[PDB]
RNA sequence: GAUGGGGUAGCAGAACGUUGAGUGAAUCUUAGAUUUUUUUUUUAUAACUAAAUAUAGAUGAUAACUCAAGUGAGAAUGGU
């Protein structure tokens, strides 16, 4: 007799079959008064239009935020955010910072430990002393 | 604290203590601790 | 060690000698049976259908038995008439004509006696109580070990052990 | 759901090193047990702790409504003939609770207070040192037995959730290498 | 007021409507991003992708909601996943087959798929919310999608007196996963086990309606490609869905059915007998062929584990990892169809 | 064109219309401080 | 104290304490909901400004 | 990471190995010809082989933090093989921090009080890492003076044939041949 | 396979699939000149309420 | 092109017929043992790639199954397998500070390092049919 | 497919921060300015995101550029 377990579900592998960019929204805040936003205002007029036209899967929201530095706040599918203050940055520095939020995921930064990350079982199995030619001391 | 002359506030809390314990009075929650518009 | 790079070298384990005898002048396919337990997806040839073309001699060919642990023997020593005798006796006096007494009398297994007849509901409740009274005599240390033994069994049949 | 009273005593003429030991004594005990231990203690502050503990029990009953289910408790169990609740504190002490409204000392800590006074210690060679006369306060958190029952049921569920012990555990291999070693 | 003019112009009757108007979908930046995030064909307008986000609990009209779109998509998802399991694992027991389907096209995975797309929900539905948000009211469970199951005349006793329900009938009466059929407002409250089921249900209907939208606009092949890209692409270990009862009897019944020699357990290896953590490696043979093997810290457990692995090997037989599906013949220009392997059925034992 | 405030965010998600009825039901201010006046206990005593 | 009382009433609900029956506050000697004669009569001498 | 995803139960299990201090060892002996001159493993050469088993360094999953070692049952430790005059001229020392309390004993005198098992324990003990796993690993060394020991049922087997027995290699090969009849 | 991207100096480079080989880069001062879908392109798609997949395809 | 050996043309179908397969790809000479569906986090920022780009990997030293293992002398012939990856994005580590200091010298020089890493997803790993070659 | 990379005494260049000042009768703030905390992100002696607590309309805070210094402390048997 075989009883079925109904607590296990399938897991998604973003990239296999279909790809989905993790960055889903980009909040672009500026200031018409703060001098630290002179570069941000230029990024919104010179480079943001073409950058947004090339990333139609991201939602761009340009809203003023007077009395505050300019920030680039990205929202990710995992539910986290990443805000980068771009005060006193030139337009091309803003673009390089915006491409960082696009290419990035919401996951927290982690030190480099292992290149490969796998969930499927070993093709050759795991070693066992009871499945070889034995060992004589 | 053992030698503080018990004031009138202390004598009033000891009388109520005997009423709640004896069963003469049924304890109820406060109603004048704060004047909230929610009343919850 | 002082750095992660040095720690990686002190804990290094070389690859299997099979992968060390690399080829030269061209590619090569070698037979590398690993010392590991195989998955259930490596279906034995006996479980493959007769149509499945993948059936084929062992890879070794393309290039006594161990001790007995459990070999039971089924027996049928009870007749349709003796089954009725087991039923009337079990219901007449379930205390005297226990399943062990009927098992030894008719040369059967204690299970088969329970497949032919069941004691009255009254005799069954006292059995569950007797096992519950002896359970309350267990301390916290023995009651926890008993529960662990009942969970390992369930986990085993779920593939978790 | 759970009643609680935080009571801070007055300033007692003693030090922290002295009063800390009387606080740790009544910690975890019932108010009745703590009062009996203060009545028969050889310490001088035990008389003050007993007075302050009776004051705290009065505010707990009048202001918070604690310890007001003893009559209804006895009828629930003695008439019914049911078995009271058996729990085990965090220290491991076994208890059999018949009244879930019984007040007990849940938390207790001592705090340093203002300096009572200064005494000059005149020593040899014309040297003078200032001795400080200390004051300290004790804070007791009174709760009902419902809290010890809930906290016990949580520790039991946590132990039952950690799974059983298995003979052959699947311990992980932590080092990754770009080849097969077997 | 004068200092805070509205950001998105809306008529005064906006809040009165249950869902935003269709034309409003043409001014939402969330929709346009969602449409491109899924690489949907331009044949699917934004007004249609907006209709896939309105649950029947937010708009009771047969239109403007997910009801019909989700039903068509559910039939496509369930069909493509069913034929795919019977061609990859033709020996799966019926119970394991129901769980495998529910593991791919059930409310749990579809909830994860909808979240994998970056679809946020609206707090409370209304004509003022962004059309790019999933709209539904978790307080109203009186909405149910049409299915192909029937209500059992003994359902009242099934739930109360624990009456028995067989597996052979779940294919005709119960739903596609074996589940029986038919199993002012104040927001000062917390969640509930019912609101979670209502929310999980809303996300599922959305993923289904997206598939139904692709089918209505693009066609059949486009729908199959979408299902095959976001659903069948997921990973599931079916071996972990097996729970055996007396596996030693089921294996003996299997060998008896196929006319194999009676199974005999043999000790292939052992160490640590008379210790605290021994290792008994038992292998079950039918004659000279090794069927299964299991290693445990007890002789009985090692014998049961060996029989379970022998039964899994029988049930988890797979002709191939990417087998042909009968749906491939509908696509014109396909090679002739080769008959697939049809199993007799799971073993029924004492 | 202007700053996006918490009120606007609630309006986008639809929660604002639910917040108005509650605050109004409890006679609490919606977008304001009301008609209560500033603290005066220290002012009446002569605080500077 | 009113900041501590409003929060306590919001969290406890049916267990809201009866503060009107508590002892006086030794910091000032006043009962619950009671002012001081100096503060109710405003007998404090203020600056000529 | 694929190579480590699976069941590590049998890799971390404790295997019970066996070795006799009297049986010639063509690998650990220094004399390799003629066949009649091959000796058993000398005291230290045997101890170096055991310390490797107790540490688990023969395993491809070895890690020094994890105690993945195995057991080693040693028999016939009364015939412990030694070269030169170690048996009568080697000395073991001992001190307890008290001046004058230096205890000395020769190998032959130590084998008279605690047998050859203690001579082998000291040799293996010094070959193990000096850390908090040294006492556990050394405890898994099971040294006995004769052929009798309480672990004749724990020794690893393959088809009922204990490793080191006459025909244990044929039992192993017979099991692997029957293991290739599968996909 | 290179996805659509924006080069600061050149312009917007459309998706190119070198497997079937076409890196066309469009620059301009209007959205229509960049080679992307605009709000107008979405409005004409929505007004084409008559286009229908062929019955055979369905 | 150099024809495949008969020993490889005979056993490759047996290699591709087994359930699972792994491969050891080489990116800039460094090996990575991966399988279909695995995620690779390279210790460097690959220039000229954005999330969504598809790469064709063509330097594999080992392509094997449980029992069989195909070995190439420098590498395996590209005609025998098809491995493809997709760029998932770019990750970063937390800023770490290395303090360079000598004894009896107060100057503590700081070094701030925050490196970026490109992440790939192996979405295809199949063995081709060589009955035609 | 540029070249270069340890550092005391010491020499040199480029910046950050603190306090006050000018633009400033400026800018922003119950649709929450400011809150010694916590948290998040960004090559980062710094700022930023968010959270919690309290509640100000200016004797509040503030970008940018510039001006001037009682301007940066684990080390003086240093002082309080
Ligand atoms: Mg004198
Ligand atoms: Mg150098
Ligand atoms: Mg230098
Ligand atoms: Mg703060
Ligand atoms: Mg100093």
């Amino acid at each position: 007799t075989v009883k079925a377990l109904t607590q296990i579900s399938s897991a998604g592998r973003n990239g296999v079959g279909a790809f989905v960019l993790q960055c889903k929204k980009l909040d672009i805040h500026y200031s018409d008064w703060a001098g630290s936003s002179r570069g941000m205002n230029g990024f919104i007029k010179s480079l943001l239009p073409k950058f947004a036209a090339a990333n139609p899967q991201i939602e761009f929201v340009v809203s003023p935020r007077p009395a505050k530095h300019p920030i680039l706040m990205g929202h990710y599918i995992n539910g986290r955010t990443k805000a980068i203050c771009v005060r006193n940055m030139e337009p091309l520095e803003i673009l390089k910072k915006a491409e960082l939020l696009r290419d990035a995921s919401g996951e927290k930064p982690q030190k480099f430990k292992k290149p490969v990350t796998s969930t499927n079982p070993s093709v050759r199995g795991v070693w066992s002393p009871y499945h070889g030619q034995g060992m004589a001391v | 604290p053992s030698q503080f002359e018990v004031t009138k506030d202390r004598k009033a809390i000891k009388a109520r203590q005997s009423k709640f314990l004896s069963g003469e009075e049924t304890w109820a929650p406060g109603k004048v601790n704060a004047f909230l518009n929610s009343k919850i | 060690q002082s750095t992660a790079n040095r720690t990686k070298r002190m804990l290094n384990i070389p690859p299997h000698e099979s992968f060390l005898n690399v080829p030269v002048e061209g590619d090569r396919i070698i037979f590398n049976p690993p010392s590991s337990e195989a998955s259930v997806y490596h279906t034995p040839f006996k479980f493959l259908p007769r149509s499945d073309p993948r059936r084929r001699a062992n890879i070794y060919k393309l290039f006594d038995l161990p001790p007995v642990l459990y070999n039971p023997t089924k027996s049928y020593n009870v007749t349709p008439e003796q089954v009725e005798e087991i039923r009337e006796l079990r219901a007449k006096d379930p205390k005297k004509y226990s399943v062990t007494y009927l098992s030894n009398k008719y040369n059967c297994t204690k299970v088969f006696i329970m497949m032919c007849t069941q004691a009255p509901r009254e005799h069954q409740e006292q059995h569950k109580l007797a096992r519950a009274r002896t359970a309350e005599n267990w301390g916290p240390r023995r009651a926890a070990a008993k529960l662990d033994a009942r969970r390992r069994k369930e986990m085993l049949h779920r593939g978790e052990i | 759901t759970e009643r609680k009273l935080v009571y801070k005593t007055g300033y007692l003429p003693t030090s922290v090193k002295k009063l800390v030991h009387l606080s740790r004594q009544i910690r975890g005990k019932t108010v009745s047990e703590a009062l009996v231990q203060m009545q028969f203690s050889k310490k001088k502050m035990a008389k003050e702790v007993k007075t302050e503990l009776l004051r705290a029990e009065a505010k707990a009953i009048v202001t918070r409504g604690m310890g007001l289910g003893k009559a209804a408790a006895a009828a629930a169990q003695k008439e019914t003939g049911a078995e009271p609740v058996k729990i085990q504190t965090k220290d491991g002490k076994h208890l059999e609770i018949r009244d879930p409204t019984r007040i007990y000392v849940a938390e207790t800590f001592v705090n340093k207070g203002f300096t009572r006074g200064v005494e000059l210690d005149y020593r040899a060679r014309g040297r003078v040192f200032k001795m400080n006369k200390p004051t300290t306060t004790m804070t007791v958190v009174l709760k009902e037995e419902k809290t010890r029952i809930r906290e016990h049921q949580e520790r039991v569920a946590k132990k039952l959730r950690q799974g059983p012990w298995v003979h052959l555990p699947d311990r992980p291999v932590t080092s990754q290498r770009q080849f097969y070693s077997w | 007021n004068d200092r805070f003019p509205p950001l998105e112009p809306l008529p005064p009757a906006a809040e009165s409507l249950p869902s935003p108007l269709p034309e409003r979908a043409l001014t939402s930046a969330k929709l346009a991003a969602l449409h491109a995030r899924l690489n949907l064909s331009p044949k699917i307008p934004l007004q249609t992708l907006a209709r896939t986000l309105v649950d029947a609990s937010a708009d009771e009209n047969p239109q403007f909601n997910n009801a019909n779109l989700a039903f068509v998509g559910q039939t496509l998802i369930n069909y493509h996943i069913a034929e795919w399991l019977l061609c990859k694992y033709p020996r799966l027991p019926q119970g394991i087959l129901f769980s495998a389907m529910k593991a791919y096209a059930g409310p749990k995975p579809l909830l994860q798929i909808a979240r994998s797309w970056g679809v946020d929900t609206a707090a409370v539905p209304g004509g003022e919310v962004d059309p790019g948000l999933l709209q539904f009211d978790a307080l109203k469970p009186g909405v149910a999608i049409t299915n192909f199951g029937y209500k059992r005349t003994e359902l009242a006793y099934l739930e109360k007196f624990k009456w028995r329900r067989g597996m052979a009938s779940r294919v005709v009466l119960d739903d596609d996963f074996g589940d029986v059929v038919r199993s002012d407002v104040s927001y000062d409250r917390y969640g509930n086990p019912d609101t979670r089921a209502a929310a999980e249900r809303a996300h599922a209907y959305f993923v289904r309606a997206v598939v139904g939208a692709i089918y209505a606009h693009c066609g059949r092949e486009a729908a199959k490609a979408f299902v095959k890209a976001h659903i069948m692409s997921r990973t599931l270990d079916i071996a972990k869905l097996f729970e055996f009862k007396y596996p030693t009897r089921e294996l003996a019944a299997l060998c008896a059915r196929e006319d194999f020699e009676p199974p005999v357990a043999r000790l292939l290896s052992e160490t640590g007998r008379q210790s605290r953590t021994p290792v008994f490696v038992v292998g079950i043979y039918s004659g000279s062929d090794k069927l299964g093997e299991g290693a445990a810290s007890s002789l009985d457990h090692a014998r049961f584990k060996a029989a379970m692995n022998a039964l899994k090997a029988w049930y988890l037989y797979s002709p191939g990892e990417n087998p042909r599906v009968p749906s491939d013949m509908l696509e014109e220009g396909a090679k002739p169809w080769t008959p697939a392997y049809i199993d007799m059925g799971e073993v029924i034992s004492r | 064109p202007r700053r996006v405030t918490p009120v606007d965010k609630e309006r986008m998600v639809g929660r604002w219309k639910v917040i108005q009825k509650e605050l109004q039901k409890r006679e609490l201010p919606v977008l304001g401080t009301g008609n209560h006046g500033k603290y005066v206990e220290l002012k009446w005593l002569g605080s500077k | 104290a009113a900041v501590e009382a409003r929060n306590e009433d919001w969290m406890l609900g049916p267990l809201a304490p009866r503060r009107e029956l508590d002892e006086i506050t030794l910091s000032n000697g006043n009962f619950f909901g009671s002012l001081s004669p100096t503060r109710a009569l405003l007998e404090s001498e203020v600056s000529e400004e | 990471m694929s190579q480590t995803v699976g069941a590590t139960r049998l890799a971390y299990s404790r295997v019970w190995h066996h070795i006799s201090a009297v049986t010639p060892h063509p690998t650990l002996s220094t004399i390799k010809a003629p066949s009649e001159a091959i000796t058993p493993p000398s005291l230290g050469r045997l101890a170096s082989r055991i310390a490797t088993i107790l540490m688990g360094k023969h395993k491809p999953i070895w890690d020094p933090s994890t105690d993945c070692g195995d057991y080693v049952v040693v028999t016939n430790c009364a015939g412990l093989y030694t070269t030169g005059h170690k048996k009568w001229r080697k000395t073991y020392y001992r001190h307890n921090t008290r001046p004058g309390s230096l205890q000395a004993i020769t190998m032959d005198a130590l084998m008279e009080k605690h047998g050859g098992a203690e001579v082998l324990r000291k040799a293996v003990s010094g070959m193990l890492p000096k850390n908090r796993l040294r006492d556990k690993r050394l405890a898994r060394l099971k040294a006995f003076e004769g052929d009798a020991h309480p672990y004749k049922e724990n020794l690893v087997r393959f088809g009922g044939k204990v490793v080191g027995a006459p025909g244990w290699e044929e039992a192993v090969k017979a099991i692997r041949e029957a293991d290739m009849e599968r996909l | 396979k290179q996805v659509r991207r924006f080069i600061p100096g050149v312009g917007v480079q459309d998706e190119v699939d070198f497997s079937k080989v076409g890196a066309v880069v469009r620059d301009g001062k209007r959205a229509g000149d960049l080679g992307v879908r605009t709000r107008s392109d979405w409005e004409v798609i929505g007004k084409m309420k008559s286009v229908l997949p062929k019955v055979k395809a369905l | 092109q150099p024809p495949i050996s008969q020993q490889v043309k005979e056993l490759l179908p047996v290699l591709a017929a087994q359930p699972g397969h792994y491969t050891t790809i080489h990116i800039h000479g460094k090996p990575y043992l991966v399988t279909e569906g695995d995620t690779v986090k390279l210790p460097f920022k690959m220039p000229g790639v954005a999330p969504g780009d598809v790469l064709r990997l063509n330097r594999a030293s080992v392509i094997g199954s449980r029992d069989l293992t195909l070995q190439g002398a420098p590498y395996v012939d590209e005609r025998l397998f098809e491995c493809r990856a997709i760029v998932m994005g770019t990750e970063s580590e937390p800023m770490r500070v290395m303090i360079k200091k000598k004894r009896r010298c107060r100057k503590k020089k700081h070094v701030f390092s925050k490196h970026k890493y490109t992440v790939l997803r192996i979405n295809q790993l199949k063995i081709n049919d060589v009955s035609s070659l």
